[PDB]
């Protein structure tokens, strides 16, 4: 019977209460205060473009018809008390497909405070689109945006703002971050009101700013193009008479550089503008057909197929020579652009 | 905390004509930016609360046009009331308020 | 309007919770299946998939009804109004039970009061397997199930025709592509837990997979790549590029099949049966290829035969054309005997 | 006549009961405790950074108004009365993705005993998160983990506890993974502070490590075998350079398709494994192999090459032992 | 018709403590938290802390850490700051204010000057 | 309160099972749509990913409300409670509404009997493409949806003047192509069940291709550069010739299989596969060449580019 | 007015409506009519063995319950009130993974007719289980059949009809696939029994071929000019170990990489199916044409130009000879 003083009052809440019309419906505008707490930031998906986080999605209105004066100042509820009363209906702008976690229960927990003032906190893993430039692409830093608001109530039936101070209502525990390739720098939150045809509506935006680590591509693309450029030049330092063995060297050197080509593009979502690898692919797709040539010009003048045994006999050729120093210089001085560029 | 520099200490100008008071945050402060007057001897008083948005009773002659961390309030046509003491605050972080500038004919 | 009578009579004062004689006496659930098709077997997720008709006769004194017609063919609605048992599949990770267009659940109610309710499932039941013998895999498969809450003191499953006529099989229900079923063996025991004691209802269906993809896929491929690595041994001295970029060449396609051979599989760890011959085929291509080594080492004109001193076949070449092929020969013989 | 009063009191039971209100409302917190029986470990998959978990979870819990004194059995009431129960909301804080088992019917249990307690049980899998330290992977020692935790209820209202101590948690011996091989498990009672209360957590925790024996078959012997294959020049004459050359740079690409291939199914991760280490290991005496030809016929053409190739014949295969032997005692 | 009185001119000579009351008149007091602002002759307006009325929870700027000490009376509507070891750098203006959103504070109080000899 | 007893009203003696004016006259629906974004066009299952803002108005007379409230702004909870136009999209594979943190739904109704129902979806509709130009081609993608069960004789569906409140295209997730511009038709179709009225959004997309240029064009041209390069080779270096001759094939084989991998199961011959078809008979006849030499190159290097500048300008011109 | 009487007809029908009981419940079986129409057949997967099909499953039968005559119009109700009508349980036995469309809300039709007919529309997407014999393929044509039949209901209980001989299924000429082309479509019903007894069932079944053009331009041409590159080895003069050995080797291993790449596409199939009987085929070619020279270098080392020549004629016949009896058998 202890119990019945309170399952009492959760009655006289609940009758004569509309879940359809808002808090303060005409007489006033309904402030919600929004918090989240970023449990997890899930793997960023360069491949869809968008980007999963696992959040305590806290929200907080004062609802007059929601007072009570009991024993206990705040009741604590599980979600099916949050079913039957009016809570907002915030949705993400940028949100794509989303899970509501129901296991065990629904993960919701519904708070209310004697005052009138409610906590309706729940957890999800919202997908949500963060659009990207790739121009910078792999060591490119990205501001995936969480913008959330009512879908139903415009800028003058409710509004929305954050609890605490606006830079201390994003958290992110520190613990949680399952991030791979990219590297979580901090949040920035604004708020503003988009335009509609249905009416003028209150955002809050939050920016979460990534950062690509250049650890993985590295060895992963970056290594085995610089090893592909090498073994072109490898070539130059074989003597001119091996035809097979530096032709062998050469057109193995530009099949390998081309799967590489392929293989580094489907990392990537198609898009009509080169990212920063493919000009590093590029240039490399460069020096290693510039090696074919290279070798190419010396066959020409390759006027003697015997070698030299320890008559004439085939010399060192001048291009070969040069091109034995000017290349990986040339290579050299080209990193020292490429890498002070895009890192700096 | 975030430290808020107004660039014009003092500025002079007859009444009309155009007057920009500027306002630089020194790390982020989003839409979060207010500005205030004060004239001596007086509270503080809201002019322009958010980066633009003008608060209610305000004559229409003040606007504010923000950035990241640039912000500005400019008046179009200066009027006897409007000469005063200016104050930017931010909110983006725990309050932090502007040196101050002030306008003289 | 008389039919409806009588099934608002059996359902008033009915409390689906409880059991048929909860208290009173133990329910015995006759448990029958008829394999409508035997799914697909995931060797690399160790688990295949069956589906069924699952039908469950139980006596409830409770629906017991005398009216015109002994049998009620009742709509698959009237299920959940009823009490049903609760039964699960121990090793099920992921099951369906159709409900396209309605749900596929057939309820009869007997005059007497048996009920037969059947329904559409489609379980993916684990299969615990032990791949050393692999591709000449022989596996049994296991399909338990229970009460998930009742225990052995309060419900039990028995079969009712008997061992092998309460399974049965859809001889056109036959999805496996690779395996080949064999029979089914069915038992009941009795598996503790933490939870009580429960009844268990085991059913075996035993497989056998086929050799006719991998004879295709990786063997023949193997075998050929050993006896492409044999024509070295024919190959002339001299050609010393001929014969190493035939060496290198078969190896590297030995390395190719090796990890192909396991990416068909699971991850474990057992060198199954293909391993051993991957392994000696990798060991006829790299003697092989020591082979010519050797055989290299020797020669020193260097010299192609013309009808001025040539080099001679290696004396380690011409055995090697005779002992290397009957090496294979007997390894085959032995291995192929072993699983066989 | 007996399931007559079972029906009695059962109605008496769920009639008033206020599923909003947990036992003790405005009361001591309620201890509820917890045993689970491990069904499986499958999917252990580094790639999504999760394992995928089926067990048999149960929750026990004393509620003073399920308690019934003329029965002398324990009700086990079928499975849609939970609906019409409290039960304790307790999410798993690392769960990608989980469901109840479906057929026959929703696999839950419900046994109310006499003096009060319910004991609630699932049969759930769940995709739960684990992130996974790769840097001695494959002969890497993973330790996942399931965070049981009140949602809505902190330690004020509810209290959590393994029941049977270390016994709580059973089945996990009998557990076989492809690839793993859990070696211990522990389990811990703690209790994690939100701004929004302190909420009572069970942390149970696997350490599992991995088998290298798959992985010999897979990515070591093909790259020993190919760094061995790569030596076989070395006892081939400097004048074939087309046969050399060929075996040089075909096991380099070797190196970097079994490289690339294996990065393949691996996730993206910005640290270097041991796997990577290894292959890094063979790519580089692979490498030095093709520069050991490289240096000889540069020599020749630029007795004693001779004498470089001969040493490079042994030295090459004793330089690349050492190299095994720190490698494996490094990380074995 | 909201207007936040603070309580009158005083001064005090150093090492005494001295305590300043806000009041709120229209808005309901519980709602929105209460600054504390103070300004220097000459100077610009520094933060001293806020309290929630309702929990009663206070956060203080860095600088005025132990210096201010804020309490509320939410029977009376009242808001209150309390200084200790007042010093010549204590003289100033202190102000009391309101926060209605994340942006702006919405009114202001009228000012109490402080000063020490 | 004053929206409480309104609402009470409107709905008690309220059917959601018969459309207004059932038996009286069809009942008009002007519909609006906010495209928010094209997805990703899969050519592969024929197939795109689209989200919008779906917006009905119909006239109900039932609700119909006199008062100071001129609208009744409401949340999803009264979309059940009252008559929905169902509206099923023809070709949509599979489409969903959206439901996190609450069902993206919104209902307004004004006094004179005027609803709007506006929700968000997100639908994989079909769309076809030809490659006889591939990957430069160009068309336009529909967006079909009308009433399942009510004919052309129950419910009606036109255009408010804001045809598509078409979104930023920047944000669009539409990478291959660029939207052109949008189409939009009402028509007429005949069916068993009855002749419906149907609405076809034609979306027009053009292609952009840089991404394929360097996967399979570019690749293709350079490694037929490759076998040009073996007639400047001397015909006494046998395996230098072979050897790069067996490369072109072994690759072109291989860009044929990743093109085919990227390309679905069409028994057509695309521009692509005619791309690869060409350099793959250029690569052959170099490697036939060198044969009757060692069993004419001059000629053999400038003829074979002659024809592939041809072919590259009849490539621009299709 | 209208719209008041359509409600007082409308509830008296569902009012003391008993969906547990059938039409004519204890009496003759009630004949139901069903329509499809396709609107696709999606995919026809031979890996998973089933092919997905989207149609506007529509099934009409009597209910005398559902009869009225004040109106003189046919009611076509929202599409909730089927879960308070009796609908006619019916499952595919194919079917794999189905459902029925859900946005903007659930597509399902119920026009209730004056004379007690109702009409019951669903448009369904449907994974229906198509086992497909593979000793042809890609030259083969499979059916592949969705078996429509009641579940809890006998014959004694309910009839299944195609409303029309073969009008009742519509849609299947216009309906497109990548990779087959429906050559014909049947209609069947039967009865199966069952343990439980014997209940109506219908059969729709499609007979689709391969297009030989999409495996010509992926298989066979790329086996062919493989085989036709052995040959040109034959050409190649004796003492050229280095080129005719490199060329027969990559010869070989290409054979072994298309394959492998084909049977991945495949799934794990213990056949020996058309294809692999024409890789095989080509797999002896290749391989002896690289025999061809092992056995000349034998010759020369262990007439050698005379073997190059009879092999450079015979190759050709034998492979000409061994594709028109390959077709011959296959066409
Ligand atoms: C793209 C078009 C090609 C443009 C490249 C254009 C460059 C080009 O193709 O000509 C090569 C030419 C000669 O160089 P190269 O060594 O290759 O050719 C030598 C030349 O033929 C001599 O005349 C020969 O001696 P001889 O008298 O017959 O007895 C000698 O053979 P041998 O007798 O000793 O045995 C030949 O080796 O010029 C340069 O020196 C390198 C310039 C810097 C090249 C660096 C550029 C990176
Ligand atoms: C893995 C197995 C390979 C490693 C095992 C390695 C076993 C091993 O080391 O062989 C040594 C020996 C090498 O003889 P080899 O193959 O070189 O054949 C001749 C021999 O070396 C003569 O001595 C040479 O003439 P000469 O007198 O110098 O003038 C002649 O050259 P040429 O005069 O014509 O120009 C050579 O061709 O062969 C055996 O004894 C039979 C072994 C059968 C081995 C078969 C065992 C299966
Ligand atoms: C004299 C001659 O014609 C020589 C030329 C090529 C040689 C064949 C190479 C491949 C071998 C694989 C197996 O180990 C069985 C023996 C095997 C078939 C050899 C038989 C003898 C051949 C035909
Ligand atoms: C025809 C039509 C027009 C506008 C809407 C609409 N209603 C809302 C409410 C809220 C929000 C965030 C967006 N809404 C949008 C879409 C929009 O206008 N955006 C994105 C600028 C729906 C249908
Ligand atoms: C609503 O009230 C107005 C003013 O009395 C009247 O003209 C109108 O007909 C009323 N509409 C109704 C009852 O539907």
């Amino acid at each position: 019977d202890n119990t019945t003083v309170f399952t009492r009052i959760l009655d006289r809440l609940l009758d004569g209460y509309d879940n359809r019309l808002r808090p303060g419906l005409g007489e006033r505008v309904t402030e919600v205060k929004t918090d989240i707490f970023v449990t997890s930031f899930g793997p960023v998906s360069d491949h869809d473009m968008e980007y999963t986080i696992d959040v305590f999605f806290r929200q907080s209105w004062k609802d007059e018809r929601l007072k009570f004066k009991g024993p206990m100042t705040v009741l604590r509820l599980n979600n099916l008390m949050a079913s039957k009363i009016w809570t907002p209906d915030t949705f993400f702008h940028n949100g794509k497909k989303s899970v509501a976690h129901n296991m065990t229960m629904p993960n919701k927990l519904l708070r209310i405070t004697e005052d009138g003032t409610l906590l309706y906190t729940m957890r999800l893993t919202v997908r949500a689109e963060c659009p990207m430039h790739l121009e910078d692409f792999p060591m490119d830093a990205h501001a995936c945006p969480l913008k959330f608001g009512s879908y139903a109530y415009t800028r003058a039936e409710v509004v929305y703002e954050w609890t605490r101070e606006p830079a201390r209502s994003v958290v992110v525990a520190e613990d949680g971050s399952r991030l791979n390739q990219y590297d979580l720098l901090g949040q920035t939150v604004d708020s503003g009101i988009v335009q509609s045809s249905t009416g003028e509506y209150v955002v809050m935006t939050t920016h979460f700013h990534l950062k690509r680590k250049i650890g993985y591509f590295v060895i992963q693309t970056y290594l085995p193009c610089i090893m592909t450029v090498i073994l072109s030049q490898v070539s130059f330092w074989l003597n001119r008479e091996s035809v097979p063995a530096r032709t062998v060297f050469g057109v193995t050197t530009v099949l390998t550089m081309t799967t590489l080509s392929i293989s580094a593009r489907n990392s990537l979502p198609k898009v009509a503008y080169a990212t920063a690898m493919d000009w590093f692919i590029a240039v490399c797709y460069a020096f290693v057909f510039s090696a074919l040539i290279e070798f190419a010009t010396v066959n020409y003048f390759t006027k003697r197929g015997y070698a030299w045994d320890g008559k004439t006999f085939n010399s060192v050729s001048k291009i070969d020579r040069l091109s034995r120093i000017a290349f990986p210089l040339l290579f050299g001085i080209f990193n020292l652009v490429y890498w002070a560029t895009y890192l700096n | 905390y975030i430290v808020m520099t107004q660039s014009p200490k003092s500025m002079s100008m007859s009444l009309g004509e155009r007057v920009t008071l500027s306002c630089r945050a020194s790390e982020y402060v989003g839409s979060y930016v207010s500005w205030y007057q004060q004239k001596p001897e007086q509270s503080p008083k809201l002019l322009i609360y958010g980066a633009s948005n003008r608060y209610t009773g305000v004559p229409d002659r003040f606007a504010g046009s923000g950035s990241a961390t640039d912000f500005t309030l400019t008046i179009t046509s200066v009027q006897a009331e409007d000469l005063a003491d200016y104050h930017c605050g931010q909110t983006y972080n725990y309050p932090t308020f502007g040196g101050g500038t002030k306008l003289e004919i | 309007t008389i039919f409806t009578r009588i099934l608002d009579r059996l359902l008033d004062g009915y409390d689906n919770r409880l059991r048929p004689g909860l208290g009173d006496a133990v329910t015995e659930v006759k448990t029958d299946i008829y394999v409508t098709s035997f799914g697909p077997v995931s060797d690399t997720d160790m688990e295949y998939t069956i589906d069924v008709f699952f039908r469950q006769t139980w006596h409830d004194e409770r629906l017991k009804f005398d009216g015109p017609m002994k049998i009620l063919p009742l709509n698959n609605l009237l299920a959940s109004k009823i009490w049903t048992p609760d039964t699960f599949f121990h090793n099920g990770k992921k099951s369906v039970a159709h409900n396209m267009t309605t749900p596929n659940k057939l309820l009869r109610l007997v005059d007497n009061g048996t009920l037969l309710y059947t329904m559409r499932l489609t379980i993916h039941a684990e299969c615990p397997m032990h791949l050393e013998d692999f591709p000449m895999d022989v596996h049994a498969c296991p399909l338990k199930f229970g009460s998930y809450a009742y225990t052995k003191a309060e419900v039990i499953y028995s079969w009712t025709l008997g061992k092998n006529k309460s399974v049965e099989v859809a001889q056109d229900g036959s999805r496996l592509n690779q395996y080949d079923l064999l029979g089914h063996v069915v038992g009941t025991e009795i598996i503790r837990s933490s939870t009580g004691e429960y009844v268990v209802m085991t059913t075996h269906f035993h497989l056998k997979r086929k050799i006719g993809y991998f004879v295709i896929q990786t063997y023949l491929p193997c075998i050929m790549t050993v006896i492409l690595s044999q024509v070295s041994f024919w190959l002339n001295r001299e050609s010393v590029p001929a014969r190493t970029v035939f060496g290198v060449t078969t190896v590297l396609t030995m390395t190719t099949l090796s990890i192909s051979a396991r990416n068909s599989l699971p991850k474990v760890a057992y060198a199954t049966a293909m391993d051993w011959f991957i392994a000696v085929c990798y060991a006829f291509v790299f003697s092989a290829l020591i082979e010519f080594a050797t055989v290299n080492y020797f020669t020193k004109r260097s010299w192609a035969w013309e009808g001025k001193t040539y080099n001679s076949v290696s004396k380690v070449d011409k055995i090697s054309r005779i002992i290397f092929p009957v090496l294979f020969a007997i390894f085959n013989l032995v291995y192929w005997a072993t699983y066989v | 006549s007996n399931m007559s009063l079972v029906k009695e009191t059962v109605d008496r039971l769920l009639k008033g009961y206020d599923i909003r209100l947990r036992p003790d409302f405005g009361g001591p917190p309620v201890a509820v405790g917890m045993n689970i029986d491990i069904a499986s470990i499958d999917m252990v998959s580094e790639v999504n950074m999760d394992y995928t978990l089926t067990m048999y979870f149960q929750q026990a819990w004393r509620d003073k108004r399920l308690s019934y004194n003329v029965i002398p059995l324990n009700l086990t009431l079928d499975n849609r009365v939970a609906d019409q129960l409290w039960v304790p909301d307790t999410y798993f804080l690392n769960d990608k993705k989980s469901f109840v088992h479906g057929v026959t019917v929703k696999n839950r249990m419900i046994r109310l005993h006499p003096d009060g307690t319910v004991l609630y049980g699932l049969r759930i899998t769940t995709t739960a998160a684990c992130m996974m330290d790769l840097r001695r992977y494959p002969l890497d020692e993973q330790n996942c983990t399931l965070e049981i935790e009140s949602y809505g209820y902190t330690t004020d209202d509810i209290e959590f506890y393994w029941r049977g101590d270390d016994n709580a948690v059973t089945g996990v011996t009998k557990i076989e993974l492809p690839q793993f091989s859990i070696v211990d498990y522990k389990l811990i009672t703690k209790k994690v502070v939100f701004s929004t209360g302190s909420y009572p957590r069970l942390s149970l925790s696997f350490k599992l490590k991995r088998n290298i024996g798959y992985f010999i078959l897979q990515t070591y012997m093909p790259s020993i075998l190919i760094t061995i294959l790569s030596w076989v020049s070395f006892w081939i004459n400097y004048d074939a350079s087309a046969a050399r050359v060929a075996l040089g740079i075909t096991t380099v690409l070797t190196m970097t398709t079994i490289n690339t291939h294996l990065r393949e199914t691996l996730p993206k991760i910005p640290y270097v494994k041991a796997i990577d280490m290894y292959l890094m290991g063979c790519f580089v005496f692979v490498f030095m192999a093709l520069l050991e030809y490289a240096l000889v016929n540069y020599i020749f053409f630029g007795t004693d090459v001779n004498a470089i190739d001969r040493w490079s014949r042994i030295f090459f295969p004793v330089v690349f032992s050492f190299f095994n032997i720190v490698y494996w005692l490094y990380y074995v | 018709e909201i207007q936040l009185q603070q309580s009158g001119p005083e001064l005090v000579k150093p090492g005494t403590s001295v305590k300043v009351s806000c009041k709120a008149s229209g808005y309901s007091f519980t709602d929105y938290n209460m600054y504390w602002v103070k300004q220097s002759h000459g100077k610009s307006l520094e933060w001293i802390g806020y309290i929630d009325p309702y929990n009663a929870d206070t956060t203080y700027n860095r600088e005025f850490k132990g210096k201010a000490t804020l309490t509320v009376d939410k029977s009376s509507s009242t808001a209150f700051m309390h200084l200790n070891s007042l010093t010549s750098e204590d003289s100033a203006v202190y102000y009391c204010a309101r926060k209605r959103n994340n942006f702006y504070f919405d009114y202001w109080g009228q000012g109490t000057p402080l000063t020490v000899s | 309160g004053d929206v409480t007893v309104i609402l009470n009203n409107l709905l008690e003696g309220y059917d959601n099972k018969l459309r207004p004016d059932i038996g009286v006259k069809p009942t008009l629906i002007h519909t609006d749509m906010y495209v928010n974004s094209i997805g990703p066009v899969n050519a592969i299952n024929m197939e795109y990913t689209i989200d919008i803002f779906f917006a009905q108005t119909w006239y109900d007379r039932r609700l119909k409300f006199n008062s100071t409230i001129k609208v009744l702004r409401l949340n999803s909870n009264m979309v059940g409670k009252i008559w929905i136009p169902d509206t099923f999209f023809r070709n949509s594979k599979k489409a969903d509404a959206h439901w996190i943190t609450t069902p993206n739904r919104m209902l307004r109704i004004w006094n004179d009997g005027r609803v709007l129902y506006t929700l968000r979806l997100t639908i994989d509709a079909e769309c076809q493409l030809q490659l006889h130009n591939f990957p430069m081609d160009e068309h336009s993608c529909p967006l079909e949806f009308s009433s399942y069960g009510y004919p052309r004789e129950e419910i009606v569906y036109q255009w408010k003047r804001s045809s598509v409140e078409v979104g930023d295209t920047r944000s669009w997730r539409l990478y291959q192509f660029s939207f052109v511009g949008l189409r939009n038709t009402t028509e007429v179709v005949k069916t068993t069940s009855g002749d419906y009225v149907v609405m076809s959004v034609y979306f027009d997309l053009s292609r952009r291709m840089g991404y394929f240029t360097i996967q399979t064009y570019i690749p293709c041209t350079l490694i037929v550069v490759l076998s040009w390069v073996s007639f400047w080779i001397n015909k006494d270096a046998v395996p230098a010739r072979t050897s790069l001759g067996i490369t072109t094939v072994l690759t072109m084989t291989t860009l044929s299989t990743i093109a085919r991998k990227s390309l679905p199961k069409v028994s057509y011959v695309t521009a692509m596969d005619l791309f690869v078809s060409v350099c793959f008979i250029f690569v052959f006849s170099a490697l036939v060449e060198y044969g009757t030499l060692h069993y004419m190159d001059s000629y053999a290097r400038i003829f074979f580019p002659t024809a592939f500048c041809l072919f590259n300008l009849v490539y621009w011109v299709s």
